[PDB]
């Protein structure tokens, strides 16, 4: 039941883990993304405001 | 820390930027304008987790809130 | 004491081991739950935000500078912007 | 006899308890690991909060 | 390493604690501390007056290099915890299975049965044959010199808390008509050795927790006597 | 070599020729728990 028990707790431990490294990742894309695209409406902005002046 | 950190960046940015010709014309005159002393405020700029009474504390973020205020009071002051 | 059997010894401290697993199981747990509500917390900005990114988009392309008038009444009647101010203090 | 059983079943319990210190060592070093990278998003996701505040601003009228 | 290290940390910590534990005692008055009213209260000339500025930042370095070590000694437990187990029985082993021969033989070899009892209580109690039993066609078990060879194992796991306090205390009953007179004097030497050198094996097995105790600074803040 | 190992070595010469452990660990323990008690008072 000992052993049984640690390769329980490693095994729930390591694949919850791995998901949640998963979630970060996808979340710091996530904003990699957004970023960029705030950028070019940035721009975009920026670009109007001169025209008009 | 917030306070001081401020206070440290922009007298470096006054120093960097003050006439060199000048600071050896009052050195001459004996009127040095002092040069600022350095600091190691950095490792407290890097910590994004400081371990208190079971918190975990972004001091980061924290002294950014302040000198972001910092900032814009300098900029209000200046205009 | 010191008079215990060797074996009984034995069986007892894996039990033991056994009891430390389960409150590794329980501390793990909060662990990976104190991480995932702050992650979580940031999906409801980011759906938020993206959401706000897009619909500005549209905005900004509607953008017509030929168009555009200029009102004085924007500094007499309408308030200045202001970027949030908001300090963390009291933080235990 | 019993003891040399015994010196298999300590050796056996130091294995274990080892294993379950790596376990616990792993815990906190992802914990802080985690921390790190929750401060750099917040970070990051605060600021592009900020910069949409912005440029709504330079397109939308002010409050009456 | 382990056991230096440790040391170190116990120098620092008593270090500060000392210092600490002396000005409270001894708080200041205007006399020695110019800055100091005679005003103040106790508490206040204890610890607040009762030190300079180099005097504190001289605290908080020793502080940081303990609290910094600590995080190193830590980090560095696994590995600590295997190899002090290894050295324990490698030691414990050898000096039950092997150095113990010389003055079991003697003892054999001349009537001398309470000095005999005693060590094969001790090889009893400890011994971890690599075969299972005690080697019967020893000589030095009989009574007469060697030609003899036992390989003895390694095994990465310390002796229980009640096999050390029986061995040690055996062990010390010896050295202590007395039945040290009774012995030679290389051996008296060699139980010396080790019942010194076995001193730290239980605060070593137990490491994280003499890790702590060798770092604890958590009086400063307490003051209820005040 | 010192004078004291000088003169063991001469004490030499003048000397030739020509359990209860286990109770007394229990009262040490128990003492011990006094001991924790006490801390807890
Ligand atoms: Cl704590
Ligand atoms: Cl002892």
């Amino acid at each position: 039941y000992t052993t049984q028990s640690l390769a329980s707790v490693a095994y729930l431990i390591n694949t919850l883990a791995n998901n949640v490294l998963q979630m970060l990742d996808i979340q710091a894309s996530q904003l990699r993304r957004m970023e960029s695209s705030i950028n070019h409406i940035s721009q975009t902005v920026d670009i109007h405001k001169e025209k008009v002046a | 820390l917030a306070d001081q950190i401020f206070a440290y960046y922009k007298v470096m940015a006054g120093s960097l930027l003050l006439d060199k010709r000048l600071r050896s014309e009052c050195k001459n005159q004996g009127a040095t304008i002092h040069l600022p002393p350095s600091n190691r405020y950095e490792t407290l700029l890097k910590q994004r987790h400081v371990q208190l009474l079971g918190r975990s504390i972004d001091l980061n973020r924290l002294i950014t809130q302040r000198v972001s205020a910092a900032m814009y009071k300098s900029l209000e002051l200046a205009i | 004491g010191i008079k215990n059997e060797l074996e009984c010894v034995t069986n007892i401290s894996l039990a033991n081991i056994i009891r430390q697993l389960s409150s590794l199981s329980k501390y793990a747990e909060d662990i990976f739950g104190e991480l995932f509500n702050e992650a979580h917390s940031f999906s409801f900005r980011v759906n938020s935000l993206q959401e706000r990114v897009d619909r500005l988009s549209v905005s900004v392309t509607q953008l017509d500078p030929k168009e555009e008038e200029l009102s004085l009444q924007d500094i007499t009647m309408r308030k200045a912007f202001r970027s949030s101010t908001i300090q963390d203090q009291q933080l235990f | 006899r019993e003891i040399h059983q015994d010196w298999a079943n300590r050796e056996y319990i130091e294995i274990i308890t080892s294993s379950i210190k790596k376990i616990a060592d792993f815990l906190n070093s992802f914990d802080m690991s985690c921390r790190s990278r929750l401060a750099t998003l917040n970070e990051k996701l605060t600021a592009l909060e900020r910069r949409i505040e912005y440029i709504e601003a330079r397109v939308t009228k002010g409050e009456t | 390493l382990a056991l230096q290290g440790l040391q170190l940390l116990s120098q620092w910590s008593a270090h500060v604690m000392e210092v600490y534990s002396w000005k409270l005692v001894h708080p200041t008055d205007k006399y020695s501390n110019k800055d100091c009213p005679d005003s103040a209260e106790e508490y206040e000339r204890a610890t607040r007056y009762n030190y300079t500025s180099e005097e504190k930042f001289a605290l908080v370095e020793v502080i940081a290099m303990i609290k910094g070590l600590q995080v190193l000694m830590g980090r560095m437990e696994s590995v600590f915890n295997h190899a002090i187990r290894h050295t324990v029985y490698a030691a414990l082993q050898d000096f039950s299975q092997v150095t113990l021969r010389e003055p079991l033989r003697q003892a054999i070899k001349k009537k001398k049965n309470v000095i005999q009892s005693v060590l094969q209580a001790i090889r009893k109690t400890v011994c971890d044959w690599e075969t299972g039993h005690e080697p019967f066609n020893d000589p030095a078990l009989r009574g007469e010199k060697d030609p003899f060879d036992i390989k003895v194992p390694r095994r990465a796991v310390g002796p229980s808390s009640t096999q050390l306090y029986m061995v040690r205390t055996m062990l010390e009953s010896l050295i202590a008509k007395t039945l040290r007179s009774s012995l030679e004097g290389p051996t008296i030497l060699d139980i010396e050795k080790f019942h010194r050198e076995s001193f730290f094996y239980t605060h070593l097995i137990n490491f994280s927790e003499t890790l702590q105790q060798c770092c604890d600074l958590s009086q400063l803040w307490f003051r209820e006597f005040f | 070599v010192t004078l004291e190992d000088a003169l063991s070595n001469v004490d030499l010469l003048e000397e030739l020729p020509l359990a209860r452990y286990i109770e007394q660990a229990t009262v040490h323990s128990s003492m011990n728990e006094m001991l924790e008690e006490g801390q807890e008072y």
